[PDB]
RNA sequence: CCCGGCGAGGGGAGUGAAAAAGAACCUGAAACCGUGUACGUACAAGCAGUGGGAGCACGCUUAGGCGUGUGACUGCGUACC
RNA sequence: GUAACGGGGCUAAACCAUGCACCGAAGCUGCGGCAGCGACGCUUAUGCGUUGUUGGGUAGGGGAGCGUUCUGUAAGCCUG
């Protein structure tokens, strides 16, 4: 099977892959709770049923992985100008990783 | 070491030398001489004793004998950049450097 | 009668692509072990036929 | 002696 | 992991051919160039390399806009002075069908690298069959 | 009392002077880089990276164009049967699928074409 | 002791914790100049960086398209004071 | 030196009218984070969850910081 589904992005594509994100709210963990990301995959991709549109019907879902909360990245990122050079400023959003169990 | 044989100054520029020995370099260490002896200038005899010296100095810190050896590193760095003053006309600048260079040559093998 | 900007190492030696000299292609006559400019004969003594200077 | 060993020999007793 | 379409560095090619003769003129040119760098395609993107081959015939026969074969100049400059500047008909420069009046395409696209060697994958003649003496390995 | 300003001095240079992708000659050779060649890329990468997203966007919707227009019917009319399917209906990147999965692709503008009242 | 011209200078050997401490001598940065190696480079236009980004060189993950120098090619794009 | 569409080229790829589609900016939206500032909840110096909101900027105003040397700190502490 194959997927698709957002949430601030549309980053969903591979099987499961284990694959980046941004995260829960209060800080991830690393564990889980179990937490199904909610429809979206055109009904997976792959098998002779390689149905068209989403939701062949309700209840096509995956399923957390919580695969490591955390990451920095850096980005230098800072203007100028020609009397004033604010050169100073970096913030990255933190990020969630998962390794979504497959539709 | 791989036996060395430096100079230290001797005077005569970095790039007047960084030519001759550029000839000497690979093959070499009977064909040291030969294409030193003949090959004209000056810059090209301020090696044909630094060659001669890296060769004995092979028979000494160094067992190895007077026909394998390699020449397997030259090069030539800038020493002191020497200075003194010239006249000229109304006597302006002159910075004339007397420039100058060490040599360090080495032998070893295969 | 003078530039305006500085030459870079870059061009440093884009005028010294020539020059890195060449050496010889030398040979030896038949009397002497291995010597002899490119036109005189044998330095290791000097000569060619034989009395030139002072010889055997 | 070998020519180089020779250009050696030659002089190093054009010495002695 | 993250997107994009990788583009090989190429890894395909093509072989296609045609006429021109048909008084098609110019907007020819146009998916004679989108399909110099893929038009149709819906992969390999492009911006980075691509291509697919194409062939024209003949080409002096493609009636032009209305009056344009008449008057339509090319401006050749030779640029050794000599106060240069060459005016050239359509109706004249149809009186040699080379680069140009097929090579109104150069200009349809990129210019500089790729979009340089990008247009050699052209091919011209000036008489289809009989001397279409290009690779015959297999066309459409 | 002292300041001997030479301890904080490469200190404060070389931390930039790291910044050596070539850039050439003393454009990481000594400070002609100052900024004038740090504060340089130091801004290029501001918008020249902030402009991406609509350079990567640009690019996907050729590929869509180029696939719903090579089964007929283009990036023009396309969208239009798409977006009027609410649940049915995601958005681009991903209509990149027409590249690693045609017939999936090739089964959307299907289901586009067909919307189209 | 050795090369050298009864030179410069240098190589061994001795000293000594150390000579990478050798007397032009403590630490030994910068501008600037060499030698080694890897990627790039002989149809190619500009403040030379940015976004892509192949490919090679390299270390990698019992794939999972990674770090590193490189950077063909292609979107912008005329240093500062 | 074409050189008075930017060009290639368009007899529509020009013009009038009409209409749907789409491309398009840092605008708006979505989403993860920063700070200043009024509110809700909670605790409760407080904060923090949320929340309304504001942060182009030269002369200049105001407010927090960074590090350099010396000073007690200290015959303390690192340190062959
Ligand atoms: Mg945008
Ligand atoms: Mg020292
Ligand atoms: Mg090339
Ligand atoms: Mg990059
Ligand atoms: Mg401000
Ligand atoms: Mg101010």
């Amino acid at each position: 099977m194959y997927a698709v589904f957002q949430s601030g992005g549309k980053q969903h594509r591979v099987s499961e892959g284990q694959t980046v994100r941004l995260e829960k709210l209060d800080i991830a963990t690393g564990e889980t709770v179990e937490f199904a990301e909610v429809l979206m995959i055109a009904n997976g991709e792959e098998v002779k049923i390689g149905v068209p549109f989403v939701d062949g019907g309700v209840i096509k879902a995956e399923v957390v992985a919580h695969g490591r909360g955390e990451k920095v990245k850096i980005v230098k990122f800072r203007r100028r100008k020609h009397y004033r050079k604010q050169q100073g400023h970096r913030q990255w959003f933190t990020d969630v990783k998962i390794t979504g169990i497959s539709a | 070491m791989e036996t060395i044989a430096k100079h230290r100054h001797a005077r005569s520029s970095a790039q007047k030398v960084r030519l001759v020995a550029d000839l000497i370099r690979g093959k070499k260490v009977s064909q040291a001489l030969d294409i030193l002896t003949y090959t004209n200038k000056k810059a090209a005899v301020l090696v044909k004793k630094v060659l001669e010296s890296a060769i004995a100095n092979a028979e000494h810190n160094d067992g190895a004998d007077i026909d394998d050896l390699k020449v397997t590193k030259i090069f030539v760095d800038e020493g002191p950049s020497m200075k003194r003053i010239m006249p000229r006309a109304k006597g302006r600048a002159d910075r004339i450097l007397k420039r100058t260079s060490h040599i360090t040559v080495v032998v070893s093998d295969r | 009668a003078v530039q305006q900007n500085k030459p870079t190492r870059s061009k440093r030696g884009m005028r010294r692509s020539h020059d890195a000299l060449t050496a010889v292609t030398s040979l030896s006559v038949d009397k002497t072990s291995g010597e002899k400019h490119l036109r005189h004969h044998i330095t290791a003594d000097g000569y060619y036929r034989g009395r030139k200077v002072i010889a055997k | 002696a070998s020519p180089l060993k020779q250009q050696r020999i030659r002089q190093k007793v054009e010495k002695l | 992991m993250k997107t994009f379409t990788a583009k090989p560095e190429t890894v395909k090619r093509d072989w296609y051919v045609v006429d021109a003769t048909g008084k098609t003129l110019g907007r020819l040119a146009t998916e004679l160039a989108r399909r110099l760098r893929g038009k149709h395609k819906a992969e390999y993107t492009p911006h980075v390399d691509t291509g697919d081959y194409i062939i024209v015939l003949n080409a002096d026969k493609v009636a032009v806009t209305g009056n344009k074969r008449t008057d339509k100049v090319y401006y050749h400059h030779t640029g050794h002075i000599g106060g240069i500047k060459q005016a050239t008909f359509e109706e004249m420069i149809a009186r040699r069908p080379e680069r140009v009046i097929e090579i109104a395409v150069k200009g349809m696209l990129p210019k500089g690298p790729l979009g340089r060697a990008m247009f050699r994958k052209l091919k011209v003649y000036a008489g289809n069959e009989h001397n279409h003496a290009a690779q015959q390995p297999q066309v459409l | 009392a002292r300041v001997k300003r030479g301890v904080i001095a490469r200190a404060r240079h070389k931390k930039i002077l790291k910044q050596a992708k070539g850039y050439y000659g003393a454009r990481s050779r000594v400070y002609r880089v100052a900024f004038q060649a740090v504060i340089k890329a130091g801004q290029y990468a501001y918008r020249d990276r902030r402009q991406r997203k609509r350079q990567f966007r640009q690019l996907w919707i050729a590929r869509i164009n180029a696939a719903a227009r090579q089964n007929g019917i283009s990036y023009s009319k396309f969208i239009n049967g798409l977006k009027k399917a609410s649940v049915e209906i995601d958005r681009k990147i991903l209509a990149d699928i027409a590249v690693f999965d045609k017939v999936a692709f090739t089964a959307l503008v299907e289901k586009a074409k067909a919307a189209l009242a």
